RNA sequence: GUAGGGGAGCGUUCAGUCCGCGGAGAAGCCAUACCGGAAGGAGUGGUGGAGCCGACUGAAGUGCGGAUGCCGGCAUGAGU
RNA sequence: CGAGCUGGAGAUACGCUUUGACUCGGGGAUGUCCGAAUGGGGAAACCCACCUCGUAAGAGGUAUCCGCAAGGAUGGGAACUCAGGGAACUGAAACAUCUCAGUACCUGAAGGAGAAGAAAGAGAAUUCGAUUCCGUUAGUAGCGGCGAGCGAACCCGGAUCAGCCCAAUCAAGCCGAAGUGGCUGGAAAGCUACACCUCAGAAGGUGAGAGUCCUGUAGGCGAACGAGAGGUCGUUGUUCGUGAAACGAUGACUGAAUCCGCGCGGACCACCGCGCAAGGCUAAAUACUCCCAGUGACCGAUAGCGCAUAGUACCGUGAGGGAAAGGUGAAAAGAACCCCGGGAGGGGAGUGAAAGAGAACCUGAAACCGUGGACUUACAAGCAGUCAUGGCACCUUAUGCGUGUUAUGGCGUGCCUAUUGAAGCAUGAGCCGGCGACUUAGACCUGACGUGCGAGCUUAAGUUGAAAAACGGAGGCGGAGC
């Protein structure tokens, strides 16, 4: 029995067509072409995970050390410094520690140097 | 072992298949026979030859882009249909000792739930069928289940113009897809049923 | 009237291995079946030939099919069977329907008894064993 | 465009009887049978009405507005009645005119 | 993880069977921030104006972006 | 046959209809011109004659071939049948044999069927006993650059079954059971409550879904009157391609017998054996399918025939090729009248359940054009996204998470194909929709899985039943190898 393919195309296709958005032009109402930017898309979408992983931790220690410095020290020392006592264990966080509450970010400092020299 | 209702009521006769019925085999039944209904007809001229179509066009090279031999081919609107369907039969042989295993299998089935046999029905009359219904009722039959009646006795069947309910059938030319098909069996006849070889 | 698919003509599944789904070549968004070139919408390239070794191997024989006996071994008769009668027929419910060719005996089976076989053929030790315990051994005139 | 012949170009009844428009609007209604169109299944019978507006053009002083007519029906209306309702047909004969055939229902005139 | 082999499944029509659904409204269309591991599924609303889901099994002209592919519609060049 | 009819046409007028129209059956009568076409000519349907019968109008004959004579023949048929003539591509990975094939095509003849047929047979049993068709035997015997590859027959099962004669019931058609109320609706055949028929609950229609309203169906009836010889040379056919190669066949040369006769049984001889050639006609099972009916895990409008009808339009000097095209509503109730416009078109009004059905009328996707609104954009280098954050807007699966939009930052070399290697200045492609590609078959081989039997296991053709499947062992596979 004959068989069309009837509905079940449009459908396939209206599902890419939905998923471009803001997608420029032809990208976001040619099925052909907004499908293909979608593997490209692919691309981006599953490495920029594994990724901003990395971008983050850069925002991290780039203040970590703006308040570092802040004092005398410097991120490189200071957290080998926090290192030098196991007791410190932050981090995560001691950015923010550094960024909100400089009352503390100093005492984490000084606690630092006075586990350093 | 089932008892009769009409004339009489043997019964226990009969050695019903082991386990107890077994989809699987009543499967491997079923389908076999529809695919003999199954009848041959498939419309499509497959055939790029088939269809209607002259058969050289414009030129192998330089007339700009295409390539192209008659315009009846599987990549033609309106050319032919490639590997399309063309009429044949689909019907093959099952083994004898499973179409035997088959009903028998199926009888059982029908006993072990919602079996019923009937030694002639003098409870008819005529034709009527207006009375089949009545017998049917004290008979159990409501009219609430479909009900397959096997038995020869042209008379008898001649009773059954109802729908949801009942379906006749003669000379016990039974067949596993009908009792399966309908609910209780009426197996009747004890022709077929009792006695063989 | 609450809900219920039931269960029969309808419940009656297939049987698991009874019959596995065919192959239509797109496994995967990635399919363009056969080699990867060479070979394709034809068929030719077939499985003989005659080159390859085919030829250049020696013989001219000769065929002949001149009689093919039918085999009724020993323990067919011995063993089990009480002279259930040879004759020329019997022995066919026995079990040896070959008909159209002769019908030899061979000396296969091994337990000792009496017992008279009428094959259109027998071997040495094939007769040399049978009345050797009882029995005759009968060929055609 | 098969038409009318799902039936048999058969009008099961006259032209004149008096038929009850059962099914459909104007349900019992009944009237004389005056168009019995046989091949189409169409009916024209006192009961339903219409008021059509005539396209008259440049016919000789137009003054066209709107004409009450009747317009035709199929087998939704059930030919002859005499128990006031509705009625099969059934028992027929002969008359002094054996020359014919009648029918009739429960009862038996036509 | 490419050619290739193996496994489990999604979907489309047609057919048999079960449960049904529908003019206070089917299919199809359209929108959506839900659901499922995917193929995909559902809910709600709008449109629509008559046929139609789900489940088991059977048969398939059964799944598309490519072929200077085929037919049709509409664009660019340009108001040149 | 009984109220209607007055063709499709959808319109008006005229009319015709129980001294039963119409329509359906079944015979007659008319039937211009061309066409085998045939009075003669002819670039088809036109142009010209003659003889006879005759009121003139008008009638008729006027062709060739067989036959005293009746009477027969010329032409046309989709496919099927036989016959005369008979390719190549292609295979054999080249090619001359051979294969493809005696297929395709041409031509002649014929019928509904043909062909074949009543034995100088086949076979190895001193068997069968016209022909043909299906099964099988068997892909066995064998043929073969013994390569590619080609491929019997007997036996056995089954369809069907005859030998005789010369010369010396289907169509027309008619009858045909059984329901109401209330409810929902624009309309009910749907719902609901009681009821009926059922040898007729097959089916279609009726304002949505029909046993009981219509047409039907099961079943019954049913017509004037209508059907049912040897050889030699050259070659060839059968598995037979020269081979040890028979027999059949025939163009060319030749040329026998006749019972103590003749042919053959694969060179050849004897012996053994089967049959009688040079005359003929012959049902039936077999084939096909223009036409008809029924059915379909067939299509349902880019499908299905090319055609929802058209071999038309259109293209070609011609042979020839050859389209696309569906859908108001239940019913026209198809829009009176008024507004703007020459019109087209539109807005009201009115019909309708609906115009959120109006006649460039079922649904009405996408590309593509446009109007309005929201957030944005005039130091900017951009495969066009993606991750992150802030701003603005909005918040029916959604105010607590988000949806939309956007600014700045980071990161970022279209897709496919073909490749050692592609963003690639390497291929393909304007965009969307629909069409579009590993299938079907063979009692074929080989293996995995599963089922039934199991040392045994199966049927094929056909047969009879079929809103079903049993019967049918001819035959095949295990069973001893070398
Ligand atoms: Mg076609
Ligand atoms: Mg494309
Ligand atoms: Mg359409
Ligand atoms: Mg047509
Ligand atoms: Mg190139």
């Amino acid at each position: 029995p004959r068989a069309k393919t009837g509905i079940v195309r449009r459908r396939r296709h209206k599902k890419v067509l939905k998923r471009a958005k803001g997608f420029w032009g032809s990208r976001s109402k040619q099925y052909r072409n907004a499908f293909q930017t979608l593997l490209n898309a692919a691309t981006y979408e599953y490495r920029d995970r594994r990724n901003k992983k990395r971008d983050f931790r850069r925002l991290w220690i780039q203040r970590i050390n703006a308040g570092a410095r802040l004092h005398g020290m410097n991120y490189s020392t200071f957290i080998n410094g926090l290192k030098r006592a196991n007791i410190d264990l932050n981090r995560k966080v001691l950015a923010d520690i550094a960024a909100r509450e400089p009352e503390a970010f100093k005492a984490l400092v000084d606690a630092s140097r006075n586990a350093r020299q | 072992a089932q008892i009769n209702v009409i004339g009489q009521n043997g019964g226990r006769t009969i050695e019903l298949p082991l386990p107890e019925v077994n989809s699987g085999v009543l499967h491997e039944v079923v389908t076999w026979q529809l695919a003999s209904r199954r009848r041959g007809t498939a419309s499509t001229r497959t055939r790029a030859q088939v269809s209607k179509t002259g058969r050289k066009m414009y030129g192998q090279k330089g007339t700009g882009n295409a390539r192209h031999g008659d315009r009846s081919v599987p990549t033609f609107v309106g050319g032919g249909v490639a590997f399309g369907p063309k009429p044949r039969s689909y019907d093959y042989t099952l083994p004898r000792q499973v179409r035997q295993l088959g009903l028998a299998m199926a009888i059982a089935s029908r006993q072990e739930g919602g079996k019923l046999v009937a030694v002639d029905g003098f409870d008819i009359a005529d034709a009527k069928t207006k009375n089949f219904i009545s017998w049917a009722k004290q008979n159990g039959l409501d009219g609430t289940e479909k009900v397959l009646l096997v038995t020869d006795d042209e008379n008898t069947r001649r009773a059954a113009r109802n729908v949801s309910w009942v379906s006749v059938l003669p000379v016990a030319g039974v067949n596993v897809y009908d009792i399966l098909r309908h609910d209780r069996l009426v197996i009747d006849a004890a022709a077929l049923e009792i006695v063989e070889e | 009237h609450d809900l219920k698919p039931t269960p029969g003509s309808r419940k009656d599944r297939k049987r698991v291995g009874r019959g596995p789904g065919g192959t239509d070549k797109t496994a995967g968004r990635g399919h363009k079946g056969q080699k990867s070139r060479s070979g394709a919408g034809k068929g030719a390239f077939f499985e003989g030939g005659r080159s390859r070794l085919i030829a250049r191997l020696p013989k001219r024989g000769f065929n002949n099919v001149g009689t093919t006996y039918e085999v009724v071994k020993l323990s067919q008769l011995q063993d089990l069977e009480d002279t259930t009668f040879d004759r020329d027929t019997l022995e066919a419910y026995r079990l040896v329907r070959r008909k159209n060719r002769p019908v030899k005996l061979l000396a296969s089976g091994e337990i000792s008894r009496a017992v008279t076989v009428h094959v259109d053929a027998a071997s040495a030790a094939a007769i040399k064993a049978v009345e050797a315990a009882g029995g005759r051994v009968v060929l055609p005139e | 465009p098969s038409a009318g012949s799902h039936h048999n170009d058969k009008l099961h009844f006259k032209k004149g009887d008096t038929v009850i428009v059962l099914s459909g609007k104007h349900k019992g209604q009944t009237g004389k049978v005056l168009l019995a169109l046989p091949r189409d299944q169409k009916v024209v019978v006192e009961g339903v009405n219409v008021i059509t507006k005539n396209v008259k053009p440049s016919m000789t002083n137009p003054q066209g507005g709107q004409e009450q007519r009747e317009l035709a029906l199929h087998a939704s209306k059930v030919a002859l009645v005499d128990p006031e309702t509705g009625k099969a047909t059934r028992v027929r004969k002969q008359i002094v005119d054996g020359k014919k055939v009648r029918v009739a229902v429960a009862s038996g005139k036509t």
